[PDB]
């Protein structure tokens, strides 16, 4: 599994950032680190693919990257309809297909 | 025994001779006609082991199972109490039907083979 | 636009089985790979099992690969994952998604693009 | 469809229908002439697999990268908007190129594969 | 170098231009029955490589021991001090015996092979 | 009419080697895969090795794997097991059984259609 | 190891049933279910093969099944002769080739 | 005659990189497989990366396998092993060898020929 | 790793033998156990190789052999300057490649 902070938090418009550590077996040697946003009682959705994508719909204020061992989420201009459980997913190869992080309450 | 010294015998025990037809096999215009016949024929019978999968093998396993409807015998007594002379003539109504679902097993393998190695 | 609805049992008790099944309208079903994922009540995601989009390849995580069947009916626009044994630790929400794998001629995903609503299963 | 029935499909659909043409390749001295040549066309060919470690398979991947100056089009583009007509066209300066290189890493990869025999 | 370049090269070098002879193997009566004849030398030897179970392969490692009393020269002083065009006429008396081996080899290889394909 | 008779040594000490054999009768000794099986003096029995009819391809079980030898001469339809190293956890009653296997134009076994009477190792 | 119960008996004329119970990966995936009895001082002698199968001469009381992960050999009409140490022997495919079980005394 | 000298970094903290270099000079680089062996400052040898005379073809311990990098350019000469992660437990006199494999046309070697000065890493 | 003796020693040119032991799957299956002699604040230098060659230029007082799992160097005619670390190193197949011994402080 994947590190993440256990709550994340911020003042409304601040950019805050959630982090997401895994090893070289993973994070490290594949570039592919989704992020996903699951609101309480909903499925989570996609908000980021591969290591700087963005699916189509999705605001701009949403941004990650990866360095190391270590990718992240930044969500700029924090809004209270953001707060919700955030989940990072590592691609691991083809002997562990993913891997995801513990949920991180923003 | 040497080519076809085994024609008579149970079909287990000739297929320990198949190397040695196989090497009968290939071994005036009308003679250089039969000539470029014989190497159209050989050349078939390969690109038909190509498209099957089993390319250069004289015994090549594969994923199509027996519908038993084409023969009902006992494994055994295929093996064991039965010539290739007689087995040709009991199964001839079904051949192509047997090479048409190798070709399309081999297919599906290829695409598999390709999404598997697709996987980084 | 894009819908997927799972549609499944409730309440087994462990050594029997239960099958569940995603129901895909709005896309073209037989494009892409579909992958089930399960969530226990008080944790986070983990992967569960992965099918290709023509269905002959499949992939498991090692702690279901013995017990659960995954298959899809590419005509019948329907995934279905049969599981048995069901032990305690399975009670979860599964949900069916598209996204995980592309069949090389496509581009690559290795993201789980769109979720259904899910279903709870309860051992 | 039959022989070159996928000719106006898109490269990703013409990939299904590969045992369809490979089948019809083989299938008065002017005559025998042409047959010959047919012959030795096909044998051309087939060596050629050969030698890029290909052998009896009609999808074969290899470890050549895609240089990008050789066609810079999308994936997707390539295999859903177009023909392998066009296709061929489009890449028809960079073919011997890209047999070259074919070559070179199938005899770097027999070495290796040597090497890691020999191996106690 | 190109064709035959490497012909009086030590052996070890040589084999690095393997390609390159066979490509340039396949490359009025008479000389039709000419090509007909380079065919089926083409094809009898790669019959054989199939047979040995080498199929399309250059390099080919198999599993029948040196004798010794073929050749007793050491390793490096083949591979190092000597020609093709040497060892060829060195061993040519012992080159059926060697074939005959190999065969045996492949056919006991392929039913060991079926035989652990059947176990469930 | 179907007879196996074991016959080897009896009291080795640890570090050493004892070759046992196996002669059949009764049968054609070649058209049958054989293996060895041992049974401790106070357990069950348990699987040790196997070999195919032919006498090329051989399987052991993990514990034995780099110490015995499992060989077999069908012109002298005689079964051996060469043992190295023969620690105290090894001392059984031996015995050579036919089945276990068949050559994929046989059909199948899978189980031990004929046992010996057995010999004791010693350690 | 599979397992089978330390001690089975019953009254003479009685059907004895001695179950053998393994896991998904032996007795589950595949049914090669093989049933030994074993007299004190003699060899093992097959009573049963493949999962319902019997060897020729032997007497047709000894029958058996599988269900699951769990097989069984009943005796009917028990004689005061078959009391005999039982073993299973499971086929456990290419890597484990058999598994028994510990005996039964009957 | 023959020669090996090996050139690198100094003090390196946990979670860095260093490069080491090793300079061959008396004998056809080209000829020879190359290999590096490291010694604690308590301990005795142990071996860590092999790669072959070509370059292509390469093999590692396993407690390096996903953090250092052996390669070598047969044109300078030069062997080199680029280092990542760097634990404590990395410590070491890291030497360079001549030795250790032989491609196929080769007599057997199973031995390291001949042994560079060394270089200390320090963590 | 092998086993070595922590310390040898003996009188000056009496013959002292360093064994080193290990395991069928490495001395035992492989004729490759190579000797090393490490001075003090030296390289080491090959010594023996295979199991009973000798490099050129190294004296005829150092030989050895195998029996079994164990190897062994006899280093006749003890000198002053043959005291040294000397490690054993076994080949022990394409999964792990080279185990060494502890050193022997001669
Ligand atoms: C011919 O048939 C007889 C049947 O008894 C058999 O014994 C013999 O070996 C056969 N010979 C062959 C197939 O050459
Ligand atoms: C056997 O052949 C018949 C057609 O003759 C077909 O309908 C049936 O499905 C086949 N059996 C199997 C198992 O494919
Ligand atoms: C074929 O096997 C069945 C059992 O499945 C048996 O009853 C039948 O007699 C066998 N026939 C032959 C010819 O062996
Ligand atoms: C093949 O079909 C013909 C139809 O007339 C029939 O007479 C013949 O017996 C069939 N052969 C086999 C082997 O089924
Ligand atoms: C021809 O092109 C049209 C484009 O709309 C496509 O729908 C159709 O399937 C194509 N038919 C072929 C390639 O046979
Ligand atoms: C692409 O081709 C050019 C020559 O046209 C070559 O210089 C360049 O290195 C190639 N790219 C790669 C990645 O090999
Ligand atoms: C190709 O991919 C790029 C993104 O890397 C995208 O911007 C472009 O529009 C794509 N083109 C086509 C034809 O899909
Ligand atoms: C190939 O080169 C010729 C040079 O005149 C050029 O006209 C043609 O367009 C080129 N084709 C491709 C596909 O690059
Ligand atoms: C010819 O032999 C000489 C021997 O000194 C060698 O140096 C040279 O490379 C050889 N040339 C070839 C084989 O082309
Ligand atoms: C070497 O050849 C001779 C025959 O010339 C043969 O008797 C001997 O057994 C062969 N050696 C081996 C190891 O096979
Ligand atoms: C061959 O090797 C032996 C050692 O086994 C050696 O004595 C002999 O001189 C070598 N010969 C050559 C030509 O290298
Ligand atoms: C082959 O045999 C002939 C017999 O006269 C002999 O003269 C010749 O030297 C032999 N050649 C080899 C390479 O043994």
């Amino acid at each position: 599994a994947l590190t993440q902070p256990p709550s994340v938090s911020g003042s409304p418009g601040q950019s805050v950032t959630i982090s997401c550590t895994g090893t070289s077996s993973d994070i490290g040697s594949y570039n592919y680190v989704s992020w996903y946003q699951q609101h309480p009682g909903k499925a989570p959705k996609l908000m980021i693919y591969d290591v700087t994508q963005r699916p189509s719909g999705v605001s701009d204020r949403f941004s990650g990257s990866k360095s190391g061992n270590t990718a992240s989420l930044t969500i700029s201009g924090l809004q209270a309809d953001d707060e919700a459980d955030y989940y990072c997913s590592a691609y691991a190869g083809r002997q562990t297909f993913y891997i995801f992080g513990g949920g991180t309450r923003l | 025994d040497g080519f076809l010294g085994a024609a008579g015998s149970t079909m287990g025990a000739a297929s320990m001779t198949l190397t040695v037809q196989a090497r009968n096999l290939l071994s005036g215009i009308k003679q250089l006609q039969a000539r470029v016949l014989a190497v159209e024929h050989y050349l078939r019978d390969q690109q038909l082991l190509g498209i099957w999968g089993c390319s250069g093998k004289l015994i090549c396993c594969t994923n199509v199972p027996w519908n038993s409807s084409w023969s009902n015998r006992n494994l055994s007594e295929i093996w064991d109490n039965m010539t290739w002379l007689q087995w040709d003539k009991e199964i001839s109504n079904y051949t192509q039907i047997i090479y048409g679902l190798l070709e399309e097993s081999q297919n599906q393998q290829e695409k598999n083979e390709q999404d598997l190695l697709a996987l980084d | 636009e894009v819908q997927l609805v799972e549609t499944g049992g409730g309440l087994v008790q462990p050594g029997g089985s239960l099958k569940l099944s995603c129901r895909a309208s709005g896309y073209t079903f037989s494009s892409f790979a579909m992958s089930w994922v399960r969530q226990a009540p008080g944790k986070g995601l983990e992967w569960v099992s992965l099918i290709n989009d023509r269905g002959g390849l499949t992939f498991y995580v090692d702690s279901v690969k013995g017990r659960f069947t995954i298959s899809r009916d590419n005509s019948k626009n329907t995934l279905s994952l049969q599981m048995h044994s069901l032990r305690d630790g399975d009670t979860a929400v599964y949900y069916c998604a598209t996204g995980g794998m592309s069949s090389a001629l496509q581009s690559s995903k290795y993201y789980f693009d769109f979720w259904g609503q899910g279903a709870l299963v309860t051992v």
